[PDB]
């Protein structure tokens, strides 16, 4: 196949569903891929390891400087999530609704 | 929690809405794109009050827009900035005189209070403005001169 | 064993010189050493960091 | 990378070759053998320029050789020293008057 063609799955979606047959319960998870390993020993055909997790993992690779003047936690969260290229579903609903000067 | 150390900035605004002598600065990471901070305190060599002086007892010299300042953070918290002092640099300084013989205090209109330590000439104290009112204490000659362009009243 | 990851190339640095009264600025760069794996990794990580 | 905190020194020179009000100091680890630093900035309670005062506006009192000063470091970098203020001590001062009236 070629390792550099396998490396094209970086950042793609992953689904995991677990089902209990006796009761009918379920558990679901959605995530993204961030690292890929291509391995092989003793001349076999090889295998692949996919690593990743929740989309907040890809929000941890960009240290910077910035500041916010006279806003609340609602507006600051929206501004931060609007400047990233990661697509995510959000429920924005904090309890402290007052203005923070700096 | 992060830890912060002193930085350099530029004074932007002076008109504090709460009348407490605070200023607004602009940091170096805001230089290319623009921006400014909130109101922060300026520290002084002397400040307080008394019974005969209710407010503004001490040394009151608030910075002007365009000044280069040093900003510090109290308790190491980057959310608690304050101004510690001002700096002289290439764009606004002519340095010290020969043998460091001049010590002065000047405002933006041109008011001056000056001490000259050169005992081989120009030794004394001067208080004057740009219009031409002078009071000069001359130490080489032991004289006192008072000069007014228009009128001197006693 | 060959590995690839996602990293950000949208960065810059600044400096103020008061002795010369000048502000210096530098942004990003150009690649000089790359493989076929490096090109696929940087093409995948480009849309993640637009700021 | 190391982190530096303020410390004391002694002034040795005023004669700045670039005419910018800088001084040279001697640290406490240079006392027994000898040595000096490079030229450093001194901070002031007031310093600027104006339209009528082109240069040297504010409070201009440059320290003299033999003075005891406190040295700070910008961003914590030990390669960025500056003078923050001067000190009164035993060899220097007669103190305050009675009731601090002078």
């Amino acid at each position: 196949i070629g390792p550099d063609v396998i490396f094209k799955q970086l950042g793609e979606k992953v689904s995991i569903i677990m089902t209990h047959h006796e009761s009918g319960e379920k558990t679901e998870f959605h995530g993204l891929i961030s690292d890929i390993h291509v391995e092989g020993f003793d001349g076999n055909q090889g295998f692949v390891i996919l690593e990743g997790g929740s989309p907040t993992i890809l929000l941890d690779r960009d240290p910077a400087m910035d500041c916010y003047v006279e806003q609340n936690l609602n507006t600051i969260v929206s501004d931060i999530l609007d400047k990233s290229g990661v697509k995510m579903n959000v429920t924005n609903n904090p309890k402290h609704t007052d203005i923070i000067p700096y | 929690m992060p830890v912060a150390y002193p930085e350099m900035a530029r004074v932007v605004s002076n008109d504090d809405p709460k009348n407490q002598g605070r200023v607004k600065v602009q940091f170096m990471w805001q230089e290319v794109d623009g921006g400014e901070s909130y109101w922060m305190r300026v520290q002084s060599p002397d400040a307080g009050k008394s019974e005969q002086v209710a407010k503004n007892r001490g040394f009151v010299f608030i910075p002007e827009p365009g000044d280069l300042v040093m900003v510090g953070f109290e308790q190491g918290n980057p959310d608690r900035p304050y101004v510690t002092g001002s700096l002289f640099y290439k764009a606004n300084s002519e340095g010290a005189a020969t043998d460091n013989t001049v010590k002065s205090m000047r405002t933006r209109s041109g008011h001056t209070l000056e001490f000259k330590d050169d005992e081989g000439g120009d030794w004394g104290i001067t208080l004057r403005d740009i219009n031409g009112n002078v009071i000069h204490l001359n130490s080489k000659d032991k004289n006192i001169d008072i000069t007014a362009p228009e009128t001197i009243t006693l | 064993s060959i590995n690839a990851t996602i990293r950000s190339l949208n960065h810059s640095t600044y400096e103020f010189d008061p002795v010369n009264d000048k502000f210096y600025y530098d942004y990003s760069g150009t690649p000089k050493g790359a493989t076929l794996g490096s090109r696929s990794a940087e093409k995948c990580s480009e849309p993640i960091f637009p700021t």
